[PDB]
RNA sequence: AAAAUGACA
RNA sequence: CCAUAGGUUAAUGAGGCGAACCGGGGGAACUGAAACAUCUAAGUACCCCGAGGAAAAGAAAUCAACCGAGAUUCCCCCAG
RNA sequence: UUUUGUAUAAUGGGUCAGCGACUUAUAUUCUGUAGCAAGGUUAACCGAAUAGGGGAGCCGAAGGGAAACCGAGUCUUAACU
RNA sequence: AGGACCGAACCGACUAAUGUUGAAAAAUUAGCGGAUGACUUGUGGCUGGGGGUGAAAGGCCAAUCAAACCGGGAGAUAGCUGGUUCUCCCCGAAAGCUAUUUAGGUAGCGCCUCGUGAAUUCAUCUCCGGGGGUAGAGCACUGUUUCGGCAAGGGGGUCAUCCCGACUUACCAACCCGAUGCAAACUGCGAAUACCGGAGAAUGUUAUCACGGGAGACACACGGCGGGUGCUAACGUCCGUC
RNA sequence: GUUUAUUAAAAACACAGCACUGUGCAAACACGAAAGUGGACGUAUACGGUGUGACGCCUGCCCGGUGCCGGGAGGUUAAUUGAUGGGGUUAGCGCAAGCGAAGCUCUUGAUCGAAGCCCCGGUAAACGGCGGCCGUAACUAUAACGGUCCUAAGGUAGCGA
RNA sequence: UUGAGCCUUGAUGUGUAGGAUAGGUGGGAGGCUUUGAAGUGUGGACGCCAGUCUGCAUGGAGCCGACCUUGAAAUACCACCCUUUAAUGUUUGAUGUUCUAACGUUGACCCGUAAUCCGGGUUGCGGACAGUGUCUGGUGGGUAGUUUGACUGGGGCGGUCUCCUCCUAAAGAGUAACGGAGGAGCACGAAGGUUGGCUAAUCCUGGUCGGACAUCAGGAGGUUAGUGCAAUGGCAUAAGCCAGCUUGACUGCGAGCGUGACGGCGCGAGCAGGUGCGAAAGCAGGUCAUAGUGAUCCGGUGGUUCUGAAUGGAAGGGCCAUC
RNA sequence: CGCGGGGUUGAGCAGCCUGGUAGCUCGUCGGGCUCAUAACCCGAAGAUCGUCGGUUCAAAUCCGGCCCCCGCAACCA
């Protein structure tokens, strides 16, 4: 529907991303969640991308 | 010898121009036009490369020079006139600031040792040793006198301020993204001057102004951005006017051909459907309707805001009373006495070439700047509404669109009857939940028209109302002031707005301020 | 430039 | 004008037939895909030209792999 | 014969005699039987030619992984109770 | 003079009868139209198969024409009909689910058969441990319904018909109280059977499960019981169980 | 007069007459892979295609749609041309990562680019089309009449169970 | 005639402030001049209009340079180039007139020839047009190959085709009809996690606007309220209602089960690594649960030497995440 | 009760076009011009946008039910 797909690309430098959905009409700003990066095995920040 | 590329941008709900794919190059000047609050300024702001788009189609040409005049014509009251022109060279300016921290640094470091040498050798390589002199000759070449070269930009008339800002753009660059809406400089003389400078310069430039006549003399191609994308129509402006308003008409006729062909296949389907002999043929066109797919029609952003000003007390005898003004800032006074009377009407179009002090007359006519006069003696129950020539202090403190509009009211309710007034002048539901400082151009102006809607100012000023309006709000504003009951004292630079709107002329030239000739169709006729 | 009509006695 | 074209005479060769095999010039569709158009059937059926007792091919501007083999043709594997 | 079902008024046959419909080739899998048995077996071809040579090659005795690779282990995973 | 008139040869074919395994694979008999013209006829040529010719009917092109005849590809393909040949012994179904350009076809499973390997594996009965919410019943709930009592309130008229409503009605009438019914999509109650698990004797040529070779079948019919639909009609139709 | 040889002989086909349209001659058009033939040993009072069908009175309105004809200003647009940007390789520079000349390559594609279409007019004996709702006249009925909406235009003459 | 590129030469290019219309690099301060000058008159051209400028003899031999305001020095000098420009040539494109020599001739005459075919010759007319070949855009039922669903109380029309909730469904699971009733193709960065706290509908009485019905104070009642969304089951330890902190809406696995003919779908304690809340016990692998969704092929983006058709690379594949 | 279209001021019609103003031509009324009526000039009146609901701050407009009007269909052997 109105909810489209984004990917949260990690900030640890490695290429890893959690893919989710986000409604843009209500909120046009980015998403920032501290998630787990299996490449470096640590909890790092995941800024929205794509 | 290079060209530009495509982009796509969105500041929230309903993305703006949705996968633009264009190229700009050659010598032809793409006149970029569009309705208020739709792409334009921010489309070519992306083109400059300082901010990147969302979808990120990217448009790269990192070898040649870009010089950009912008819309914020008052964005620097502090830098001296020579500094603003020099800052048009981005590399020179940023290098100098980090270099200039020499006399402001009382102690030097080891790493600072070759750093100051590294910055200085870059300064000489791009010959910053002549930037002050190189700009000065150019700055003198566009009409700015010498004595104001070292003065601050705070004390320069806005009409003159464009001549400085165009000199900043002209810094040996083979393209310029001109945001030049020649708002203040509409003397016709200065307009005719700027038409020669751009015409006799060979560059792949872009112009954005709303002036229909100005786009004729200069631009060769047009890049209208109206519905959801930009289409390039060669021709000047009025060879454009036919195609843009005809390609729409031929689409509505084609769209209505299918909608009338479907409705005639439904004559057969609805009649001979249950029939045994004609069913196989009715279901042959019952599934033919499902393959037509008439193309969708989008609404043009060129709408007409509906604004009207209504009074609250309507004084009856007269409004103005000026005895002798004799106000001058640092030179010969701009006016000597200026005995004035308004007499409840007399829309009093102040006029004159830029730099003679028509805006300083209105500022001291309302009581902000104290004159050496003897008071201006407003009426008993005057409710003054002010629309200053520069309006940027109001749009601050990051209030939202709904928040900013809301405080201006006296008896109406906070939820409704201010949404309608704010939404009457083309503000959608999702457009009012964003900060009021991020608005652009006409919407900044349209707010100040709405500001006087609820205020209901019995007496009006409207310093320079038709500045960023999109040729449709001008027709609405011209109609709104025409049936307005009351008094307003405006100073406008174009001719048709003053001519059609009711008038009692007061032109300002050194030294005598000529007062009154009637229609302004007779003021020029007397000449 | 527009300018039609008016019951018997 | 010379000369060519043309004409006559003489000598030699060819012509046509034949079952299959062989080289070349053209070349389908039914059919399968559980319909059908890419594809398959298939360079098959058929038409035409040529030759021989056989015909084509044939003596590396080929393979292989840092070791080497040595023109062409046919059979068994590699291998469904 | 076809059917849920036929004396069926559903099909076929006038009768006799002769002919008339699950085959052949090459591959693959399973059962029976025979030979040899961690081995079994040759094909083309040579051959006084159902003998004997021919072991090119095929199947099996080792699997795991997409693959490099490892190997009674291997893959996943940073590593597996 | 005439694409003139009546009318035989000549060219045709409007009506009726006979004929219909005929005298004839379109004729005979009695009538009928044209009959100097766009007529008719003899002999010889030319046009050929997606082509010919057509005063136009899809007509004629050798008794064959919405694409001739002969031979070849060719034993085209046919989920469709028909047929399938000697004998005895053992076991012995299905007409269901799921999917399907699928519904009269097929694929996997269910059901059959043969071989191998396995556990008081499996079946019946008694006792024990269980979850129901069907039949029945009931009206606290969801709806519905009839009486009787009280009665909010919604009306009807009477007034200066200005206010307060001051007085009236032959009205209706919600909520609660007592009594009386109905329900597949109601439940403060609730069986019989069935089903799942455990233990125990007897009986049953393993009847049970797993793997592997071969299938057939997937059009069902009637009868009893519980139903949907129909008219509690149909040798009607769709389910469950025997 | 012709037609379904063999169930239809007719109102069907043909016809003289009428109109439109193509064709300037090596004519248009047709049969031909092509050479070549017919048209025609003809020459616009000729030849081909289409529709109507003696003769008489006539043949009304609509060019919006689809065809055809004319226009060339402008937009879009093929092959062709290959300007630029990105990558692969590596002589060398470093004896680290990395950078990268020349050449050869893979790809992107600036510029040039006609007809057609979009656009502007014409043509209906070119294919085709040719309207609603409301009110109103001395009893009743009906509208000569009026209002309004729409369309490219709203069926005229004649005829009418 | 006009565009585009290339070479050669010559000209060519300030205000700010001065003796002056000085382009950049700085090598240098001595060149220049009589291989005829200072000034004189005499003419082009250009010119933010003072001047550069060079044909010109005569006059005939001194001018320049350094200095001087300047961000910078100076046609005082030469070279290496830059800008704008004219002339030659130089290679090409576009158009317009002409020309003959390719090509055409189904114009005329002669010969082969006892020949309205064909060939050769002479000539006239068109003439690089026409026409043909390869490539390409448009048009193209003239022509050819083919498609044009199923269920169904015969076929057509209408309805339906996947998923969720209740009844029919006969008290385990399942169970059909063109049987009776309703929904879905989403939403949420909080509407998720955790910690702390809280309890409704509807009525009566009293109370300013205020009213059958807002907000308030007491009492009855009991979940008859509520749940993002249809229905069923559920919910007080609340799954309903508020607030604080936060990202467990996380990565690799997974004993053991449920349900499907399969493809698949669902539940899941616990183990390893890293988080959040709480004092802690503990809870957390999305939401009260059940709808909110489509396999394979083909291709796109990112990561990863797993492979890399002689070798080193690379293209291309493979694996992981994803469209 | 199967399918479409319509309901706006006295008549005929827009405005639904992606929600922020109830509009056009006639018509009624009160004046003015005229001897008087038409024509014409000036000024105003009326609509719950069929009704009742539902997201909306806000509905003629978006969604749902009902009423009324106008058409069309309800097949062949
Ligand atoms: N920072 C932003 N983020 C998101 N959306 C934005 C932002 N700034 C502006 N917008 C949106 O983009 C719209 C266009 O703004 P823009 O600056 O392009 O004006 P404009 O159309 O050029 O107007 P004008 O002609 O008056 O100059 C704004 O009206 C606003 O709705
Ligand atoms: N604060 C000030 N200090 C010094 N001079 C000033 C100041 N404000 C204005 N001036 C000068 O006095 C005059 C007044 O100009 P002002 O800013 O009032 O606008 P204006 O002349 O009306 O111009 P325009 O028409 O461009 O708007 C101008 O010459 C301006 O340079
Ligand atoms: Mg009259
Ligand atoms: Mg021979
Ligand atoms: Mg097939
Ligand atoms: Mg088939
Ligand atoms: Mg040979
Ligand atoms: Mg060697
Ligand atoms: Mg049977
Ligand atoms: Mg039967
Ligand atoms: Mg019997
Ligand atoms: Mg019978
Ligand atoms: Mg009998
Ligand atoms: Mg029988
Ligand atoms: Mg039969
Ligand atoms: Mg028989
Ligand atoms: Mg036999
Ligand atoms: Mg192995
Ligand atoms: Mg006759
Ligand atoms: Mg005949
Ligand atoms: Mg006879
Ligand atoms: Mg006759
Ligand atoms: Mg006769
Ligand atoms: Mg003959
Ligand atoms: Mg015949
Ligand atoms: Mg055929
Ligand atoms: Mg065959
Ligand atoms: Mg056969
Ligand atoms: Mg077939
Ligand atoms: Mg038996
Ligand atoms: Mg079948
Ligand atoms: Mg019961
Ligand atoms: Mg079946
Ligand atoms: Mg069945
Ligand atoms: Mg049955
Ligand atoms: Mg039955
Ligand atoms: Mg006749
Ligand atoms: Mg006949
Ligand atoms: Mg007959
Ligand atoms: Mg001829
Ligand atoms: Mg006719
Ligand atoms: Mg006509
Ligand atoms: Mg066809
Ligand atoms: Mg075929
Ligand atoms: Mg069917
Ligand atoms: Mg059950
Ligand atoms: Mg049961
Ligand atoms: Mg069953
Ligand atoms: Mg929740
Ligand atoms: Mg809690
Ligand atoms: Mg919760
Ligand atoms: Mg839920
Ligand atoms: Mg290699
Ligand atoms: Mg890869
Ligand atoms: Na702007
Ligand atoms: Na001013």
């Amino acid at each position: 529907g109105i909810r489209e797909k984004i990917k949260l690309v990690s900030s640890a430098g490695t290429g890893h991303f959690y893919t989710t959905t986000k409604n843009k009409r209500t909120k046009p700003e980015k998403l920032e969640l501290k998630k787990f990066d299996p490449v470096v095995r640590q909890h790092v920040i995941y800024k929205e991308a794509k | 010898m290079l060209v530009s590329s495509n982009v796509t941008m969105q500041f929230g709900s309903k993305p703006l121009f949705e996968n633009i794919s264009v190229k700009f190059g050659g010598g032809n000047r793409y006149g970029l036009i569009g309705a208020n609050g739709s792409g334009k300024s921010t489309f070519m702001k992306i083109l400059g490369g300082d901010l990147e788009p969302t979808l990120g189609n990217v448009s790269l040409d990192p070898n040649e020079r870009i010089g950009k005049l912008r819309q914020d014509q008052f964005a620097f009251e502090e830098f001296t006139v020579l500094d603003t022109v020099i800052m048009g060279h981005k590399e020179l300016w940023e290098v100098k600031q980090e270099r200039d921290r020499i006399y402001a640094l009382p102690e030097m470091s080891e790493e600072d040792g070759y750093k100051v040498a590294d910055l200085e050798v870059k300064y000489g390589e791009m010959d910053g040793y002549s930037a002050e002199a190189r700009a000065g000759e150019l700055l003198l070449g566009v009409g700015i006198p010498v004595e104001q070269h070292y003065g601050p930009m705070s004390e320069v008339a806005p009409g003159w301020k464009l001549r400085v800002l165009l000199a900043q753009a002209l810094f040996a660059d083979p393209d310029i993204l001109l945001l030049d809406q020649p708002t203040n400089n509409l003397d016709i003389d200065t307009i005719r001057w700027l038409e020669q400078v751009l015409n006799e310069r060979d560059s792949t430039m872009i112009i954005i102004s709303h002036d229909r006549h100005f786009l004729n003399m200069v631009c060769t191609h047009m890049a209208d951005l109206d519905y959801g994308e930009l289409r390039v129509y060669p021709g000047n402006y009025d060879e454009y006017m036919t195609a843009a308003t005809q390609a729409r008409e031929r689409l509505l006729a084609d769209n209505a051909k299918k909608k009338a062909q479907i409705a005639e296949l439904q004559s057969f389907v609805s009649r001979f459907s249950a029939n045994a002999s004609k069913s196989r043929q009715a279901t042959s066109r019952a599934r033919q309707i499902d393959k037509i797919k008439l193309e969708e029609v989008k609404a043009s952003s060129r709408q007409n805001p509906f604004i009207r000003f209504e009074q609250d007390k309507k004084l009856f005898r007269n409004a103005l009373e000026v005895e002798g003004l004799t106000k001058g800032f640092d030179n010969g006074p701009l006016f000597k006495n200026l005995n004035l009377l308004l007499e409840v009407g007399e829309k009093l179009a102040v006029l004159g070439t830029n730099g003679v002090g028509k805006s300083t007359l209105l500022k001291t006519l309302v009581g902000d700047l104290q004159p050496d006069s003897g008071t201006v003696k407003w009426s008993e129950n005057a409710r003054i509404g002010y629309y200053a020539q520069d309006h940027e202090y109001e749009f601050e403190n990051d209030l939202t669109v709904f928040e900013w509009m809301s405080q201006w009211k006296q008896e109406g309710d906070d939820e409704q009857a201010v949404r309608s007034i704010l939404g009457r002048l083309l503000f959608s539901q999702d457009d009012i939940k964003k900060p009021a400082k991020v608005l652009s151009g006409g919407e900044k102006g349209r707010m100040l028209f709405g500001k006087l809607m609820m205020q209901k100012p019995n007496i009006l000023i409207m310093d320079q109302p038709t500045n960023h309006l999109d040729m449709e709000s001008i027709e609405s504003l011209n109609m709104a002031l025409e049936l307005y009951q009351g008094t307003l004292i405006f100073v406008s630079h174009d001719r048709e707005f003053v001519s059609s709107l009711a008038t009692r002329i007061l032109e300002i030239t050194p030294e005598r301020v000529i007062d009154f000739s009637g229609n302004y169709e007779d003021y020029l006729r007397s000449k």
